């Protein structure tokens, strides 16, 4: 009894940083692990 | 005696390219060793032939130390443009995807290391990794156990899989989702947690990479990291959850997911309240467990208090009304739910819900939410009081006009609505009245007509519950009811079919 259930699509929520942003540059953390690793 | 004890470049290259292989091996110690100096490392840089002959000798040696010395070379190299051109112009990508395949960990780490160099600042590394078979070396690397490591290669992985669909295919096919999920169930180390949950994060929006994640346990690693200190962690995981959550209504062990959601939903932080709703209302769908699971932590409070919060702001009141709507039907709680939206005062706002500036996918969800509520009898009066039943009339002579895709819903499924809301209120006497009034009888006589099977039988219904009245009974026939509700006696619906003899009988 009651109203169906139903789902919710975040296609375009996740679909928007990859079509309108570049992507991050995460050296600034790894620059010290990696001189630490070599 | 002997002198001449203490050009050197030019020398160099052509013992790496000696046959004799022993040579080949010192002159690698020499050239490395030189690397490690600035000024011998610029000479080198600017030699062609012997940043060629280092390439070449690094993937045909069987020496390791002559494999170390040459990957450890160019790492060297790869802090320069002019290193890191020069590597790629001379093959090098090819010979470090390579060298990801070897036994020796000096080895590996000088080659991830470059390899993570060239495709942050090398023009065109992207595409000649990928091409190298970078993408699936790199994903069997995942089992390895050092988290520097391992942050190293999930990062290289998140920069050639971002934007680019084929890439993350790639990964799927060598088992990627697998071995991140792993990751994040077995690791604290919060630079890996980060560069993992980015690729996971990327992955989470291609369609056949989803399936897998879940699968794999995805929902409930991340869920493990929602209340960690990294705020950045925090989010990512929110966003990869809610991409995949529509495909992880089906997972078991989620209590401890749905309880921090739940909490985050009290978050000053407005993007945590907004994914977190999204999130719950898809893990709550058809899955009596999970609803269960919410509304014993508080679920239904937090998203009343949710839905107030958010005002106009449709981002955050459709997914947490759809959640609402969710937890009150369908479940040994759904009763308490019911009552709760009302004893945490969601009444009204639901109501208000209904009306502009609220766009048609809010309000289909609020008129199911509405008809939810109306299950419970101390409802009845409640949302009458707020209007809800004018605005119901409202919207269902629209939508019903327009039947004779709107703003993305299909007009029928909120005649539909509207109707199967009604039909519910209609229980109570005094509602009855109040739709009564509202010359309602005509056009719910003109949808036993419809050619949708869920509409002809909510319309019988509401007509049933008038019926009980001789007026409303006698208003009911003069509408020409008796034709059609003696046909829908052969309905294939027997709700319908109940529903048309119910009336028939108190017509007469």
């Amino acid at each position: 009894l009651g109203a169906n259930d139903e789902l919710i699509s975040f296609k375009d929520e996740g679909e928007q940083e990859e079509k309108s942003s570049e992507n991050s540059s995460a050296e600034r953390d790894l620059a010290d692990v990696k001189s630490s690793l070599v | 005696a002997v002198v001449n004890l203490i050009r050197a470049i030019p020398e160099l290259t052509k013992l790496l390219n000696d046959e004799d292989q022993v040579v080949v091996n010192k002159a690698a110690v020499m050239v490395h060793q030189l690397s490690k100096k600035e000024a011998s490392r610029h000479a080198i840089m600017r030699s062609p032939q012997m940043v060629s002959a280092i390439v070449r000798t690094m993937q045909n040696t069987n020496d390791v130390e002559t494999a170390r010395c040459t990957a450890g070379t160019l790492h060297n190299l790869s802090h320069h443009r002019e290193g890191l051109l020069a590597i790629f112009k001379s093959g090098g990508i090819p010979a470090l995807v390579k060298m990801l395949g070897s036994p020796v960990d000096s080895v590996l780490f000088y080659a991830i290391t470059t390899l993570h160099n060239l495709l942050l600042h090398q023009e065109g590394a992207k595409m000649a990794v990928r091409l190298a078979g970078g993408l699936q070396k790199m994903v069997a690397l995942l089992n390895k156990t050092n988290v520097k490591f391992l942050a190293i290669t999930t990062d290289c992985l998140q920069i050639l899989a971002y934007g680019n669909q084929e890439s993350k295919l790639i990964i799927l096919a060598s088992g990627g989702p697998q071995a991140l999920v792993n990751i994040m169930r077995t690791y604290t180390y919060e630079k890996l947690l980060w560069t993992t949950s980015r690729v996971l994060k990327v992955l989470s929006v291609c369609s056949s990479n989803k399936p897998a994640i879940v699968e794999a346990g995805g929902m409930q690693a991340l869920g493990l990291h929602l209340t960690d200190p990294s705020q950045r962690l925090v989010q990512n995981c929110l966003w990869t959850l809610r991409n995949l959550s529509d495909a992880a209504t089906k997972q078991e062990g989620m209590e401890g997911l749905l309880g921090t959601l739940v909490q985050l939903l009290g978050s000053d932080d407005i993007n945590v309240v907004t994914c977190a709703a999204g999130i719950l209302s898809n893990l709550t769908c058809n899955n009596y467990k999970n609803k269960m699971m919410v509304c014993q932590v508080g679920g239904i409070e937090a998203l009343v208090r949710t839905v107030l919060r958010a005002g106009d702001r449709e981002d955050i009141t459709e997914p947490a009304i759809c959640a609402l709507r969710h937890l009150t039907s369908r479940h040994q709680e759904a009763e308490m739910a019911q009552n709760a939206v009302r004893l945490h005062y969601g009444l009204p706002v639901v109501v208000k819900l209904l009306h502009p500036p609220s766009h048609w996918p809010l309000i289909k969800a609020t008129v199911g939410l509405i008809r939810n509520l109306a299950l419970c009898p101390a409802n009845h009066a409640p949302l009458r009081e707020q209007g809800a039943i004018p605005r119901l009339v409202q919207l269902l002579v629209r939508a019903h006009q327009d039947t004779q895709f709107v703003e993305g819903v299909r007009m029928e499924e909120i005649v539909e609505g509207c109707t199967g809301a009604l039909h519910i209120l209609a229980r109570d006497v005094h509602n009855r009245i109040v739709i009564r009034g509202l010359n309602t009888i005509p056009l719910f006589v003109q949808l036993l007509y419809s050619p949708i099977e869920n509409i002809q039988r909510v319309a019988a219904g509401v007509l049933c519950e008038l019926a009980q009245d001789k007026e409303a009974a006698e208003a009911i026939e003069a509408e020409g009811a008796t034709a059609p509700l003696t046909e829908l006696l052969h309905s294939r619906n027997e709700g319908v079919a109940t529903y048309a003899a119910a009336v028939l009988f108190r017509m007469s």
